[PDB]
């Protein structure tokens, strides 16, 4: 039943699709698809909240 | 409003060591494709992501 | 395939549903009866 509050602290300069990562407060679009070809690594789509940097 | 103002963030400009890639610069992107202080000359700016 | 993530927002185009509106497979519906009662009252082949 729970909603777990579950912080993962990661970094910007490997999160995947950085290009797609651009934009400023905004409810921004995810494909949470992780393509293989580039060695940057997506978030995990099950965890809270995240503190790339 | 208080998020917005408050977070920094940090960017690319310098004298480029090629080390591996003519390409590379010590940010690591492409020639074209990019856009602390000692070896990468990173600055401060404020969050865009 | 949603599950892999085939996003609902990427794969749906103007001409995709147009093609999901515009198939005659599948199942029964009846959707031939009623456009065409739509197509009579609106603009009385």
């Amino acid at each position: 039943r729970g909603k777990i509050c579950t912080i993962g602290i990661a970094p910007w300069g490997i999160v995947e699709n950085q290009e797609d990562l651009i934009g400023r407060d905004v409810v921004r679009p995810y494909q949470t698809m992780s393509n293989p070809m580039s060695k940057l690594t997506v978030l995990n789509s099950m965890h809270s909240h995240f503190i790339l940097a | 409003s208080w998020i917005e103002r408050a977070f920094y963030k940090r960017e690319c400009v310098h004298i480029i060591p090629s080390t591996k890639d003519p390409h590379r610069c010590c940010c690591g992107r492409l020639i074209g494709q990019h856009v602390w202080s000692i070896s990468k000359h990173t600055q401060l700016s404020p969050t865009d992501a | 395939l949603i599950e892999n993530g085939v996003s609902m927002h990427r794969f749906l185009t103007i001409s995709r549903l147009e093609e999901l509106y515009n198939t005659r497979h599948g199942p029964s519906n009846t959707l031939y009866h009623l456009v065409r009662d739509v197509k009579k009252r609106e603009y009385p082949k």
